[PDB]
């Protein structure tokens, strides 16, 4: 087991960046670091804990401190925003990858604009109802969406996905879909989605009433 | 002829032979079979001489590099661990004891040299060999010295010789070319020259051996030494506040220590092969057997998988395995004893000044 | 002569089925290197699968594939293989092959170093779903949209298989403020995604917003006009 931390970190061009993996019940120093961009294969950075792979720029370096292995980027460059993976080869000849670390572009905290969408009539025509909550252009990425049906908490009946960091304003957008059968959708009246974000002083709630207008 | 109904074991005098004898007393308690542990001088040279005539110990312990020569001469029994037992040790340690496709010994532990430093005299040990002369000049003003280690055995100087390019035998396309020896190339010459300059400028003494360097470090007279895990227990007794860390780099490249696998071979002449197998598999290569030897003198990174959790609690072992990560497992081919004898003569002749570096390494070639 | 690895054999397979991947190497002798298979489930991290790791041809596997996958190699063809049997939904992923080599290795392949060359990856989908085109529904702008500001609308593309779908707006003319979200795999085995866009609230009654959905696997092309709901 290779515990990688943090799962995501925000930084600016010129920053010194540090990523650490902790090895458990292991004495191997066969520790490598990889960089991966969206849609591409991983690329080797460091091997043997501290050896710089040929052709990799000098700002990348590895070190070991006890059971903790760290990748350092001395001066973050624009092409260095990506995901990084640590990897150990155990003395038992097993490979383990860390969970990964997203290095993303830091910017000013920005609260989301929240919208809620009722299921269309053409969908209800088929027996299922999807309720969509939109969080537009926020930062940072951490956000909490809570669905409430007649002020009752929901769990296990919603899925969400997030976009990549926007190429110009460096923000995120999130979409959450509340899925219910047409029978259960018409048993209730008030449908709300509650958003908790650092840019919001208090949770914002967007709601509608079933079949009003 | 070897006496039937008991075990005689040879192991080097720097290892935990008293702890190993405690495992033999447990074997004697359970089975009634007496185990006698001996540590004769130059046992890696004595064993091939007495074993060839059908004498010697039942079991011989040494690093894996000498066993290929013993196997070629027919002096070792092929060992017979089943698949379940082989799955109890790390695969790379089994690779170290394969010769001509066959297992010729039981792997015990992985050994590598580390830099050992006195934290009170030197809280930030140097990262490069190149900065040691200035450090010594500073410490000599205070009646101390920077570094002392064994200059009589090439094992201790090999990490520096190999750093910039020196090697033993060339390996190419799945085999060694035993006529292609790398003891006198540019990389080897650079490393040995740096050692000789340390001696010419009186930062080290050509006469320093194992005992002298050990005494000097354990009394706080020198700030660093180079040694393996077996030496840590005597440092614990001296109460020096020591640390274990990575060997220094040379010309920007890591030191490349040879990695040894302490291994146990069974004398082909032994009439106690079944007893020897039972002792090694079910008494030594257990958590409690390795613990008993380790309490006497640390073995390093023991080959038994079930012990890795305990090893990980010992930060000296992580340092040992970081130096091993930057090194190479020794060949075990029969030509290794000739390689070692040649490097030993070249280092001694160059360090003493009776020959230049070029003359000594040319004679080793 | 460049080192490279090329995976093939990916595709769609039913749960319980079998699939054999191939990894063709060039620019180096595969027999002197270690060869590893590593997979990456959609949106997830790297997961090591199997290796040939020693001079003697020893293999190792991750626990999640042990007994079901077999790694092998044909030295005469400089190719490695991953035979995958009893496949499950959780085995869906991009499968990468990667080599590990150290020039000082001998009969001992020590120390273990980095995976320096990877292939582009081949995609394996394990599912019992049939090809199905999506039903596109409007996400009508709210009737209480902040005036003098910005309103949100979109279309919901639901219940299709397999990936992918592409979504545009006004035939590519409207690109500013568009977010097409990554698809989600529903418990039914079908995918679903949304594509939204923000527009001025004063243009809801004067401008036309049409989302164009394309699902090539089923040859479905929908245009869906989105507009406020009538009461
Ligand atoms: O110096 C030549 C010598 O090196 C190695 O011996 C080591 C041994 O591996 C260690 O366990 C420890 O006892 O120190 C020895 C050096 O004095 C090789 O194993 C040996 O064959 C070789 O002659
Ligand atoms: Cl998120």
């Amino acid at each position: 087991q290779m515990t990688q931390s943090p799962s995501s970190l925000s930084a600016s061009v010129g920053d010194r960046v540090t990523i650490t993996c902790r090895a458990s019940q292991s004495v191997s120093s066969a520790v490598a670091w990889y960089q991966q961009k969206p849609g591409k294969a991983p690329k080797l950075l460091i091997y043997s804990a501290s050896s710089l792979y040929s052709g990799v720029p000098s700002r990348f370096s590895g070190s070991r401190s006890g059971t903790d292995f760290t990748l350092t980027i001395s001066s973050l460059q624009p092409e260095d925003f990506a995901t990084y993976y640590c990897q150990q080869a155990s003395l038992t000849a097993l490979l383990t990858f860390g969970q990964g670390t997203k290095v993303e572009i830091k910017r000013t905290v920005a609260a989301p604009s929240v919208f809620i969408f009722p299921p269309s009539d053409s969908q209800l025509k088929s027996g299922t109802a999807s309720v969509v909550c939109l969080l537009n252009n926020f930062y940072p990425r951490e956000a909490k969406v809570q669905w409430k049906v007649d002020n009752a908490l929901q769990s296990g009946n919603s899925q969400e996905s997030v976009t990549e960091q926007d190429s110009k304003d460096s923000t995120y957008s999130l979409s959450s879909t509340l899925t219910l059968s047409k029978a259960d959708y018409e048993k209730h009246k008030v449908y709300a989605c509650e958003v908790t974000h650092q840019g919001l002083s208090s949770p914002v709630t967007k709601s509608f009433n079933r079949g009003e207008c | 002829k070897i006496e039937e109904g008991k075990l005689v074991i040879w192991i080097n005098g720097d290892k935990g032979y008293n702890g190993l004898a405690e495992v033999g007393k447990k074997f004697e308690k359970d089975t009634g079979i007496k185990v006698t542990v001996e540590h004769p001088d130059k046992l890696e040279e004595k064993f091939p001489q007495v074993a060839a005539t059908g004498d010697g110990p039942d079991i011989i312990f040494w690093a894996h590099d000498r066993f290929g020569g013993y196997a070629q001469s027919g002096l070792l029994a092929e060992i017979t661990p089943d698949k379940a037992f082989q799955d109890k040790l790390y695969p790379f340690t089994w690779d170290a004891v394969r010769y001509n496709g066959k297992l010729i010994a039981y792997p015990i532990a992985v050994e590598a040299l580390s830099l050992i430093y006195n934290k009170d005299l030197l809280p930030n040990p140097p990262k490069t060999w190149e900065e040691i002369p200035a450090l010594d000049k500073e410490l000599k003003a205070k009646g101390k010295s920077a570094l002392m280690f064994n200059l009589q055995e090439p094992y201790f100087t090999w990490p520096l010789i190999a750093a910039d390019g020196g090697y033993a035998f060339k390996y190419e396309n799945g085999k060694y070319d035993i006529k292609d020896v790398g003891v006198d190339n540019a990389g080897a010459k650079a490393g040995l020259t740096f050692l000789v300059d340390l001696i010419k400028n009186k930062h080290m003494n050509a006469d320093t051996d194992y005992s002298i360097a050990e005494a000097a470090f354990n009394k706080g007279e020198t700030a660093m030494t180079i040694n393996g895990p077996w030496a840590w227990s005597n440092i614990d007794t001296s109460k020096v506040n020591y640390g274990v860390t990575v060997l220094p780099t040379f010309k920007g490249q890591p030191s490349k220590p040879f990695v040894g696998v302490l291994s146990a071979g069974i004398n082909a002449a032994s009439p106690n092969k079944e007893l020897a197998k039972e002792f090694l598999e079910n008494y030594l290569l257990t958590d409690e057997g390795l613990e008993a030897v380790n309490k006497d003198k640390p073995l390093g990174a023991v080959a038994l998988k079930s012990y890795e959790e305990e090893l990980a609690k010992d930060p000296r072992i992580a340092a040992t395995m970081e130096n091993a990560q930057k090194g190479e497992i020794m060949p075990n081919i029969p030509q290794m004893s000739a390689f070692w004898y040649a490097v030993r003569t070249a280092v001694i002749n160059a360090a003493s000044g009776r020959q230049t570096v070029d003359e000594a390494l040319k004679d080793a070639q | 002569s460049e080192v490279q690895l090329v995976e093939s054999g990916g595709g769609l397979v039913q749960p319980g089925g079998s699939l054999r991947l191939s990894c063709a190497a060039s620019g180096f002798n595969l027999s002197s290197s270690s060869i590893h298979w590593v997979r990456q489930a959609p949106g997830k991290g790297l997961e090591w699968v199997a290796s040939i790791y020693s001079y003697y041809g020893s293999t190792s596997y991750a626990d999640s594939v042990k007994g079901r996958f077999t790694i092998s190699a044909d030295t005469s063809k400089n190719t490695a293989y991953l035979q995958m049997n009893s496949l499950r939904a959780e085995d869906t992923a991009v499968y990468y092959c990667a080599r590990e080599y150290h020039s000082y290795w001998s009969y001992s392949w020590w120390p273990r170093v980095g995976l320096d060359y990877w292939g582009q990856g081949t995609l394996v989908t394990v599912s019992s779903a049939s090809t199905k085109g999506p039903s596109v529904f409007p996400l009508a702008p709210s009737s209480k949209s902040t005036s003098g500001g910005t309103a949100a609308l979109g279309c919901l593309v639901k219940d299709y298989f397999p990936e992918p779908v592409t979504v545009s707006w006004n035939s590519g003319a409207l690109t500013s403020g568009v977010h097409t979200f990554p698809a989600v795999l529903q418990s039914s085995g079908l995918y679903s995604l949304s594509s939204v866009v923000t527009v001025p609230s004063s243009s809801l009654g004067t401008q036309t917003y049409i989302c164009n959905v394309n699902h090539k696997p089923s040859n479905t092309k929908v245009d869906k006009k989105v507009e406020p709901k009538s009461c």
